[PDB]
């Protein structure tokens, strides 16, 4: 009689009627990108329309049960996500010409190229193409001729495109009782109906700020190292105090500082860990990596894989005439199939990836119990951070060493550690600025707190004081730095990214306290100890049917973020840079550029 | 039964009831398709709010997961009633001397 049972009982018809669209919608992607062929064309196109407007036809049945007269938790998250009318709230005007601009500025990304300004003949697209270059080149003018000419064609000419994403998404929030559209990636953090544990949304920008201060001491220092490493080659325009070029971070957006690993190294005279050379006399293939790492999560009580996910499995690219995306990636569609699809190579990074990618599988077969609408993750965050700690426990050497990877006499040191520690810092400590602040701004244009005129103004404003990092060529209005990148044209949300690297180290710190690990983080190995594993499998099977700071607390014991667990697992390079950067000035200002002296 | 009833595409064939107005008796089978009322609003028969069809189809692809592949179930009932008994175990019958 009750809403309440009404509601329950949408909420079990609505399982079973979208277990199966949405698992025929996720296979039909599979066989497209396994396959590239024009029945996997089309079925991906009438299998995701279908689940498309699965959702479409069940939101208009779902918005007639008010979670007023619902006292049940599960009831209304299940319900929450349901009410949400996505694009049916735009006019039909802005819900038809918002997909034309999301494939209009998704296209130009693919299809846009830089002609060599030395060869006008030969025009290399990005990804590749401008993708591996600016990873190994050296050049000053090399880098900023596709650096600075890319943003000229994209950046000025997705302008246009980019207002009308602002303005067509923003009128979505405010039809949804949003603040505006920056608060609506925030919603993903939103807990409510549980007294003490509610989490606001507008909380998110006050904890990614504070936490960013704790972290300015470990980025200053590792900021200042890689200015003295790079400040002989162009003493002119890297002053002592001032700011790296932007082109020269080793990669188009600067986003990871792996590549300049190989100048950054403190120890040329030592060995490196490697697994590559070791793998080949070990006569090693794909299909006995991932068998290695299933035993792994043996090792810590979590259930090995199926039978058919081994044997569907895609090891490889058979040539052009078959051909898929090597880009790793976990593919879940139902039902029990799982497989992942990724070209796997010999190298020491496919088997750190085997983890990761096996990671998320591994995730969804906990809260696979759960129903379709509670499967999840309890946030963006935690998809990629729960297959980071399972990398980070396979490049310990005590790991490697296990399997037979390293040799057992292999010295591990000071000086050993100290240039793994800047490997991972360099793509954990260089994504957290500029994850910081690239997500602020886009919070702020949305907002309307930053006129569209000051657009760039604000950004190379920001960044000198986030990342400390000016341009080498001042830009106007025009260009757009965010429509480049590949998260802003495809809509995807990049605050996951910062998070994940705090909740990655929660996790690894809480975990090696139940193994009793002793020693630096850095040393902890999660393998051989089933004690860690019986703990995380209990939130590893919640997903997001309860909230992530109740989730949180069963691992980590802490009720929302915190930098601690950063400071320790990187004390150690802390430590050492500190006394390298006395010679130097720690810290960089903002008002230095490479054009005004 | 994954290596026969289920096929590409999928086998609809094998259908449930989702819903009932109640559970059960024991050994009781009703195959009554009358539409599921949840509420107090009328269906008559046309899909609708509060209304909804109770016969669910499983879905049967050899891709699914082990968990939920389909399994024949042969359910053995043994009742003894006041009849006489005639089905018995099998027989010895050893060599004569």
């Amino acid at each position: 009689s009750t809403i309440e049972e009404q509601a329950k009982t949408f909420l079990d018809k609505f399982n079973h009627e979208a277990e199966d669209l949405f698992y025929q919608s996720s296979l039909a992607s599979w066989n497209y990108n396994t396959n590239i062929t024009e029945e996997n064309v089309q079925n991906m196109n009438n299998a995701g329309d279908k689940w498309s407007a699965f959702l479409k036809e069940q939101s208009t049945l779902a918005q007639m049960y008010p979670l007023q007269e619902i006292q049940n938790l599960t009831v209304k998250l299940q319900l929450q996500a349901l009410q949400q009318n996505g694009s049916s709230v735009l006019s039909e005007d802005k819900s038809k010409r918002l997909n034309t601009i999301l494939n209009t500025m998704s296209t130009i990304y693919s299809t846009g190229k830089v002609c060599n300004p030395d060869n006008p003949q030969e025009c290399l697209l990005l990804e590749p193409g401008l993708n591996e270059i600016m990873a190994n080149s050296l050049d000053y003018n090399e880098r900023l001729w596709a650096w600075e000419s890319w943003r000229s064609e994209v950046g000025k000419q997705l302008r246009p495109l980019y207002e009308e994403y602002v303005v067509l998404k923003n009128e979505m929030a405010r039809a949804n009782h949003y603040e505006d559209y920056g608060d609506y990636w925030r919603g993903d953090y939103e807990v409510n109906g549980v007294d003490g544990y509610d989490y606001s949304r507008g909380q998110l920008i006050e904890d990614v700020e504070h936490t960013f201060e704790e972290i300015k001491p470990l980025y200053e220092h590792l900021h200042a190292y890689v200015r003295a490493k790079l400040m002989n080659a162009y003493p002119s325009y890297i002053s002592p105090i001032g700011c790296l070029p932007a082109h020269l971070l080793g990669d188009m957006w600067g986003r990871f500082w792996t590549n300049l690993y190989s100048l950054t190294v403190p120890f040329g005279q030592k060995p490196n860990i490697d697994v590559t050379d070791a793998m080949v006399d070990q006569a090693w293939d794909a299909q006995r990596i991932f068998k290695e790492a299933e035993k792994f999560f043996v090792s810590v009580g979590l259930p090995n894989m199926t039978q058919g996910f081994w044997e569907n499995s895609m090891l490889t690219d058979p040539g052009n005439v078959q051909k898929a995306v090597c880009h790793p990636t976990a593919w879940d569609l139902g039902k029990g199939d799982f497989r992942i699809l990724m070209c796997t190579k010999v190298t020491m990074d496919d088997f750190l990836t085997a983890h990761h990618e096996m990671g998320h599988i591994q995730y969804d077969m906990a809260y696979a119990a759960q129903p379709f609408l509670l499967r999840n993750g309890a946030n963006e965050g935690f998809h990629e951070a729960v297959g980071e700690i399972m990398s980070l426990s396979a490049a310990t050497p005590k790991h490697l060493k296990s399997i037979g990877l390293l040799s057992p006499d292999f010295q591990e040191d000071n000086e050993t550690e100290i240039n793994f520690l800047l490997k991972q810092a360099l793509t954990i400590v260089g994504t957290l600025p500029f994850t910081y602040m690239l997500e602020k701004w886009r919070w702020m244009v949305f907002k309307g707190e930053i006129p569209k005129d000051q657009w760039m103004k604000k950004w190379w404003e920001m960044k000198r004081e986030i990342v400390g990092v000016v341009e080498p060529v001042p830009h106007d209005e025009t260009y757009c730095d965010p429509a480049s990148l590949f998260h802003v044209s495809n809509d995807y949300s990049f605050i996951r990214y910062y998070t994940r690297t705090l909740y990655q180290f929660q996790f690894q710190e809480a975990l090696c306290q139940a193994a009793k690990h002793e020693g630096p983080l850095h040393k902890c190995d999660i393998s051989n100890s089933t004690e860690a594993g019986q703990k995380l499998f209990n939130m590893l099977r919640l997903g997001k049917s309860e909230p992530w700071t109740l989730a949180l607390e069963n691992v980590v014991g802490a009720k929302n973020m915190n930098v601690r667990p950063l400071l320790n697992y990187f004390e150690p390079l802390f430590t050492w840079l500190k006394d390298q950067n006395k010679n130097s000035f720690v810290g960089w200002s903002t008002d230095w550029s490479p054009y005004a002296d | 039964s994954n290596n026969l009833d289920s096929k590409v595409g999928g086998n609809y064939n094998y259908r449930y009831r989702l819903f009932r107005k109640s559970n059960l008796k024991p050994f009781e089978r009703d195959i009554s398709t009358e539409i599921y009322q949840a509420g107090s609003t009328p269906c008559n028969g046309v899909q609708g709010f509060n209304c909804y069809f109770p016969l669910q189809s499983y879905g049967f692809q050899p891709t699914n997961g082990v968990g939920y592949q389909p399994y024949r179930v042969v359910v053995l009932s043994f009742e003894l009633l006041h009849a006489p008994a005639t089905v018995c175990g099998p027989k010895k019958s050893t060599n004569l001397v």
